[PDB]
DNA sequence: GGCTCCTCTAGACTCGACC
DNA sequence: GGTCGAGTCTAGAGGAGCT
């Protein structure tokens, strides 16, 4: 199972209790290994790009992972008492029944808790960014973050940008960010059709939309787009409008918030499962691009050409594994599965005849093609392939 | 307890049994300067089983351990002189040594040698012709042969010219031993390198003056090129390189398309350098008769320097300090250049003091709304070609600008020289061309002379100017104040800056020079006083050039030092079992290419390892001779001569004014606590000065006969340092005899100016500190013998110590700290601190004896 | 000015002024760090990304919670996790009382989770997982940049890269010596100062050797990076003492590792960067300042230009050159005011795009280093752009 | 009282580039 | 076939290194 095939390739993390449909889901557990980070990174980094970076009018955003707290019911944010403050009323005077009451009060009054969304990080920075803008309209807030769930506590990495757009032609610009999310998604995904869109509407009746994937248990929304209007920016901005407002093309008007917001810890098992004895990762996902190895002897010979191959790549920002440092001997074919298990894009070898006229065994992972290249040539290829497949 | 009359401590009966009027003259002379009398407590009495001394006297035992020692090698040298074989032969293009004749390596005990390299291999033998009885020999390496993508980069004996009671001879026989595969084996191959440049330098030596005026005694010696060499010795036709220098500035290619040249050229060095040893063996055996002389040569020329992986550690930890600590400097000095840019908008360099005098002219570069909405789908691409489509257009425009790409138009004339071009392969953002050294540097960094901005004439050098393009004169009277009246070096009004005066800097070889520089550390002194006071670093730049001063003139010499690293396969067994080993280092050698001689004092000369490079705390680099670390399970047995030459010089006043020691005021002072200068001369002056030990002939260049009363201070230095010269051939001679008798593994390391280094096993390490004892102790007894002295003092009868150390240091107590070796080598390496023997010592671990 | 009102203004910093005084920044409270601050930490972050988990060896990426299990040890002062939920079941649904309401506090205490305070305890967890990825083969390390929580109470947060180096005790006073040296390169290699960056040994309670990097900041010298020689203690306690799980190949023997911790400020970092850097100018490295292009149009035809300045803005951000499109902005700016709006952000080079672009396509180039201004053609100005920060790295 | 090597700078010749 | 603004090479001078 891929569940168990991503334990082995450290894509996954954690007891064999703790690799569980319910239990990956929860994020109560750190399930990605030292392979599921960097591919994971690779997500942010495809998110940062096609979000921020070719978008117009989008900024960063960095926000506490705690939020003030409030002492209004129905929240279920997990608090953070001090242990010292604990341990000072039950050891110092031994008070009162009234001041045991009051104490576990005084935990949900005014005790920090953990934040579940970043909406309200992005809203705390709408001020200064409308600043940064010159008070245009439209632009969007971006960020990448770890958000808190109860279930014990879940950790979610949200990928979440709030737009804020005028309320002319919102529903428009949500059916934009509807396709472009949608497309996005799908650009990477080997089966496009498992990504959907559907129609849903809020509790207090705003319009929205949801972006699932058809995860072998059931479509999970990995992605949700929710037309907040301004009852969300005027909560945290109550009292005078004008620092609220924003300057359209003919007036001032108040920006309806969309909310568009995605999971990379749970988009992460998404293209985990539609990748998959080879994980067929997006060459801008797969978080191994070359895999360098010494064929023969002399050992000594060789491993100065791969040191000086490796640190060409890695100066050219292609990831390597140098699997020539290993002491240990496999036969070619358990390297190929092996590498193809850990997604890894070229495998490349370094045997006597480098030495000789510089001539290398090239595979690619999605073609089992081998294809003899010389070194030179080497770093040329693999820039020219990734650089296609990102556009 | 014995005493002299003049109640010098003297050897004690028992090594004075095994060994062996003019007083009131003496006293005379020593209560005038005031010496009379103020005795000394006695040394605690030494005794050793001292062994019996061949010959009798010291002279003939030393003679006689000489003539064992040398006796096969002066055989092998006679093979050539009465060697025939046919002429000059086709070259062979295969691999390996092949024989000319009228075997995978050549057989015959004699050889005279020359390589030829490849400098775009750096250091691997490209080729090499060997000259041997009845047959010639040619070699080829690998690496001009079958031209494969790359090679190891790192030197082995597999890649190395092989070999295999033998004599080699050559022109510069280290680089002939250097590329030889068995010299760098720690087990010693029994091979001696015997050099026609150190025999010339013997016989017909020119000095450091001679030589220039050379490049009377002219006709009677020359310079120490093979040509020079060959039209001193032999004449006839003369000597002719070929012009292209395939092997220094030609490329690979080139010598594998002219090999059958190259094999001639280096042909006829060899056939010279062996026509140049037939005149010269002889020649030389006539000057210096006595056999200790060339015994004592034939051991210099097997030096041997161990290393181990820390090697390239050495070299990528000094080049990588010397790197970023040269990077913060020049990354200092561009940003002043960046920040100065600024001052040409408003014309505003005319008021700046320094930058005034600067090219400020510019080139001119000459050729030839509501929201809409979300855009649509299909207006994602219209309007994605047309902003593309709108720059490929513009691509055409390439052939409407100059096809030379016009350098920083923008950018003043100063600046464009201090950035490199934008096709130049080593171009760097900024001005990258930036340095110290730099006419610019000291004006961009706005320096100040005791409160004076600095100047550069074109003929008085930097100066500074004292306020009294147009200069700022108001600027230089403001920093002034912000800071006639001077009295410095004389003002010279030629310069005529208008209302200043230009005072040169002083210099530290007097006015009559020039500063060029006032970043020199001459100044250094000169910042700290605050006379020299920077503006926008400073005094860090100073420091900066100061620690990597050494490394910047030693680097190319230091990094390119040819290491050879033995495998596995070829370390002793020692090694392969001693607890510091380790699998996963590795462990070579260095052979330094040493002369024998190379100075009219038969001196040996080195530019790397025979000069004084102990470590320094503010140095990069210097930690070199701390990296000659012995592999485990050997050590470093070595001591230093207490006062070589000083003794000497004091001994040979003694043995002439009243014929005792101490008998003059200088000797009475060294051996505790102008006669000298008479006996020089008088050695000097005669026809033929020698040696008053071994009777060394001094050099053709010096007799008085060539030269008229002429070079009188290089012949009184020549006999001093040649004595010493003769001490440490007594040395070596006296250290190899041991050796071989008791049967002690170990072998010769190295010898510096002063010092006498061996490679010794940790287990025979006392029995070596004993040997060395009495080496020393014999030397200095025959020493006083041969001046007609019968007794030996005490105080300078044995070394004060002998160093047990790991590696090579001045001291067994320093760690060697360098800014590139702060930890130390406890630390960093783990080499612990050494262990210094006295001679009472020696003799408790040793029982007295071996 | 100051070098917090600049970045405040020019959003490197964000915060209200109370936010922004020198202990408030230094606790880690409070998001210090505005769109531009962020865009400079995140290239921080990546620079050290490069030095410590790319380019060296044997190092990799682990993924750590911020919630540690409850520990009963009452040294401990970590922040713990309690369910709003429950503290209102049990207080409201039924009568408090001074004996049973202790029941609950002290299994807050006993089984709550807590905050992590350090990356080290996840790189702990993770040892063995790297153990079969490198196949034991001693040395390795993990390495990982994150948020750590530390008591202030306020819970204040800093970003910490931490690598964990399991070495043997051989080699673990050479490794400790020679991360000093490799962290105190990396730190100074974009400084404009590198004095600044300082080491100091310094020793903990246990008396283990330990170093402190520090940068002289204009109030003091603040620890940035400390370096710890661990040894044994820490892997002892988190695994029971089964060897056979701890013991990696050191040679040919094997050999429990000893633990080094390197963990540098990330968030501290930015902060010493910003005023290593400070007419008004960010001085940032190229590797480090996060807008490196700054676009624009001339007088007319702005519907022309502006065709020119999107295909010109994709061509740079396709290769991988951060661009300020101020050719959108909606208020006319002159140049005196454009370019030192530049230099205070910290933008390596203005291009202008005019009328006579239409023509031969020579654009302005104008450099923060120098000021001033050279002509270029379009179809060479992404060769340069990228020969630039490909020579300040 | 001597050199020698590295670095910076000025001047004269060459070139090909444009016209 | 003409001027002329970069390359290029040589020559000169000064600092650091050894006696």
């Amino acid at each position: 199972a891929l569940v168990d095939l991503c334990r082995r390739r450290h894509f996954f993390s954690g007891t064999p209790q703790q690799l569980s449909t319910a239990a990956l889901l929860s994020g109560c557990h750190a399930r990605f290994g030292p392979l599921g980070v960097e591919l994971r990174k690779n997500l942010a980094s495809q998110w940062w790009s096609s979000m921020v970076v070719f978008r117009e009018q989008v900024f960063a955003v960095d926000s506490l992972h705690q939020e003030p707290g409030s002492s209004q019911p129905r929240d279920s944010a997990f608090r953070l008492v001090s242990p010292e403050s604990i341990r000072e009323i039950l050891q110092d005077r031994e008070p009162s029944k009234e001041q045991l009451v009051a104490f576990l009060e005084n935990l949900l009054k005014t005790s920090g808790k953990l934040r579940a969304t970043l909406l309200h990080g992005a809203l705390e920075h709408y001020v200064n960014c409308l600043d940064l803008v010159n008070r245009k309209l439209p632009f969007g807030l971006a960020q990448i973050g770890v958000c808190f769930h109860p279930v014990r506590v879940g950790e979610k990495t949200e990928a979440s940008l709030v737009w804020f757009t005028p309320t002319r032609t919102s529903s428009q610009w949500l059916d934009f960010w509807l396709r472009h999310r949608l497309l996005w998604w799908r650009k990477f995904a080997m089966s496009p059709s498992n990504f959907s869109s559907a129609d849903c509407q809020d509790e207090l009746g705003r319009k929205g939309s949801k972006l699932y994937y058809s995860f072998p248990w059931g479509k999970e929304p990995i992605e949700t787009l929710w037309n907040l209007g301004d009852q969300e920016l005027l909560h945290t901005y109550p009292g005078n409008v004008s620092t609220i407002q924003g300057r359209d093309g003919r007036k001032n008007v108040v920006p309806c918030v969309l909310s568009v917001s995605g999971d990379v810890d749970l988009g992460t098992l998404a293209y985990l499962y539609d990748s998959f004895k080879v994980l067929k990762l997006h060459p801008c996902l797969a978080p191994i691009k070359v895999a360098l190895d010494v064929g023969k002897g002399p050992t000594v010979e060789l491993r100065q050409v791969c040191q000086g191959l490796l640190n060409e790549l890695l100066e050219n920002g292609i990831s390597v594994w140098p699997g020539y440092s290993e002491t240990v001997h496999s036969s070619l074919e358990q390297l190929h599965s092996k590498y193809d298990e850990m997604s890894v894009l070229f495998s490349v070898l370094v045997t006597e005849t480098t030495l000789e006229n510089g001539l290398i065994q090239l595979r690619s992972r999605d073609t089992t093609m081998k294809e003899m290249m010389h070194i030179s040539k080497l770093r040329d290829f693999l820039v020219k392939y990734l650089a296609s497949a990102s556009n | 307890l014995r005493l002299n009359p003049l109640l010098i401590q003297m050897l004690s009966r028992g090594l004075h049994e095994q060994i062996f009027a003019a007083v009131q003259r003496s006293v005379e002379h020593l209560q005038k300067h005031g010496l009379w009398g103020q005795p000394a407590t006695p040394l605690p009495d030494v005794e050793l089983r001292l062994p019996r001394l061949f010959g009798g006297n010291l002279d003939q035992h030393f003679r006689l351990l000489a003539q064992k020692q040398s006796l096969p090698y002066l055989e092998a040298a006679a093979s050539l002189l009465e060697a025939q074989l046919p002429p000059e032969p086709s070259w062979a293009w295969a691999e390996g040594w092949t024989r000319y004749g009228p075997v995978a390596i050549p057989e015959e005990r004699a050889l005279v040698f020359d390589v030829e390299v490849c400098l775009a291999e750096g250091t691997c033998p490209t080729l090499a012709v060997a000259i041997s009885p009845s047959a010639w020999y040619s070699w080829c390496s690998r690496r001009l042969v079958e031209e494969r993508y790359s090679w190891t980069s790192q030197l082995s004996p597999a890649d190395l010219i092989p070999l295999g009671e033998q004599l080699v001879v050559g022109h510069n026989v280290s680089f002939d031993r250097a590329h030889i595969r068995e010299q760098y084996l720690i087990q010693d191959s029994r091979m001696r390198f015997l050099d026609t440049m150190s025999m010339h330098m013997a016989i017909s030596g020119l000095s450091s003056f001679q030589r220039s005026l050379w490049m009377d005694w002219m006709d009677i010696s020359s310079a120490n090129n093979l040509a020079d060499v060959h039209n001193l010795y032999v004449g006839g036709p003369p000597l002719e390189k070929e012009p292209r220098e395939l092997f220094v500035k030609g490329s690979m290619r080139d010598i594998r398309e002219n090999f059958q040249d190259l094999m001639q050229y280096c042909a006829r060095d060899v056939w010279a350098t062996f026509e140049v040893f037939q005149q010269q063996l002889p020649l030389f055996l006539e000057r210096c008769p006595h056999p200790v002389t060339l015994a004592g040569m034939l051991e210099m020329g097997v030096s041997y320097l161990p290393v181990n992986q820390n090697w390239e550690r050495y070299l990528t930890e000094a080049q990588n300090t010397y790197e970023e600590l040269q990077r913060e400097m020049k990354k200092s000095l561009m940003d002043l250049a960046n920040d100065a840019c600024q001052l040409l908008s408003g014309e505003r360099y005319k008021e700046d003091p320094w930058l005034w005098d600067l090219e400020w002219d510019l080139q001119e570069f000459k050729q030839k709304q509501e929201d809409p909405g979300p855009p649509s789908e299909e207006e994602e691409l219209q309007r994605s070609v047309t902003a593309h489509n709108r720059l490929q257009q513009l691509r055409s425009t390439t052939d409407l600008l100059p096809k030379r790409p016009q350098h920083l138009p923008g950018h003043p004339g100063w600046y464009r020289k201090l950035c490199p071009r934008l096709d130049d392969p080593a171009w760097a953002p900024g001005p990258s061309l930036l340095s110290l050294q730099m006419r610019v540097t000291p004006k961009l960094m706005a320096l100040t002379w005791d409160g004076f901005p600095l100047h550069y004439s074109d003929s008085h050098g930097w100066g500074y100017l004292v306020p009294g393009v147009t200069c700022p004169y108001r600027a230089i009277e403001s920093l002034y104040r912000k800071h006639t009246y001077h009295h410095g070096n004389g003002p010279y009004n030629d310069v005529n800056i208008p209302g200043c005066w230009f005072f040169k800097l002083p210099h530290k070889d007097g006015n009559n020079y020039n500063v060029g520089s006032p970043f020199a550390k001459d100044f250094l002194p000169k910042m700290e006083d605050g006379t020299l006071q920077a503006g926008p670093s400073g005094p860090r730049a100073l420091e900066i050039n100061k620690m990597i001063s050494f490394w910047r003139n030693a680097h190319k010499r230091i990094s390119s030092q040819m290491v050879v690293w033995l495998p596995r396969s070829a370390l002793p067994r020692v090694v392969t079992r001693h607890p510091s080993f380790d699998e996963e280092g590795h462990y070579g050698a260095i052979l330094p290419q040493v002369v024998t001689a190379g100075t009219i004092t038969r001196r040996a000369v080195e530019p790397t390892w025979l000069t004084a490079s102990n470590a320094r705390p503010d140095r990069v680099g210097s930690e070199l001779k701390a990296m000659v670390q012995a592999p485990p399970g050997y050590v470093l047995v070595g001591a230093d001569v207490d006062s070589q030459e000083l003794w000497i010089a004091a001994v040979l006043g003694d043995a002439h004014f009243a014929g005792m020691h101490g008998c003059t005021a200088f000797g009475w002072m060294t051996l505790q606590g102008s006669e000298m200068f008479n006996k020089l001369e008088s050695i000097a002056m005669s026809d033929t000065p020698r040696t008053p030990v071994l009777g060394c002939c001094i050099s053709r260049a010096l007799e008085p006969s060539v030269v008229q009363g002429e070079f009188i201070t290089s012949r009184v230095n020549w006999v001093v340092q040649s004595s010493a010269v003769d001490y440490l051939h007594l040395m070596l001679v006296a250290m190899k005899w041991l050796f071989e008798e008791f049967a002690i593994d170990g072998r010769f390391c190295i010898s510096i100016h002063d010092e006498v280094r061996y490679l010794v096993r940790e287990e025979d390490r006392y029995r070596a500190a004993l040997a060395l004892q009495i080496t020393n102790l014999l030397t200095r007894c025959m020493f006083a013998y041969k001046l007609g002295l019968n007794d030996l003092p005490q105080s300078v009868a044995f070394f004060s110590a002998v160093d047990i150390d790991q590696c090579l240091r001045k001291e067994v107590t320093m760690d060697c700290k360098t800014p590139s070796n702060p930890t130390g080598m406890e630390r960093r390496y783990g080499i612990p601190q050494g262990e210094a023997l006295d001679i009472y010592q020696i003799i408790e671990l040793t029982k007295g004896s071996l």
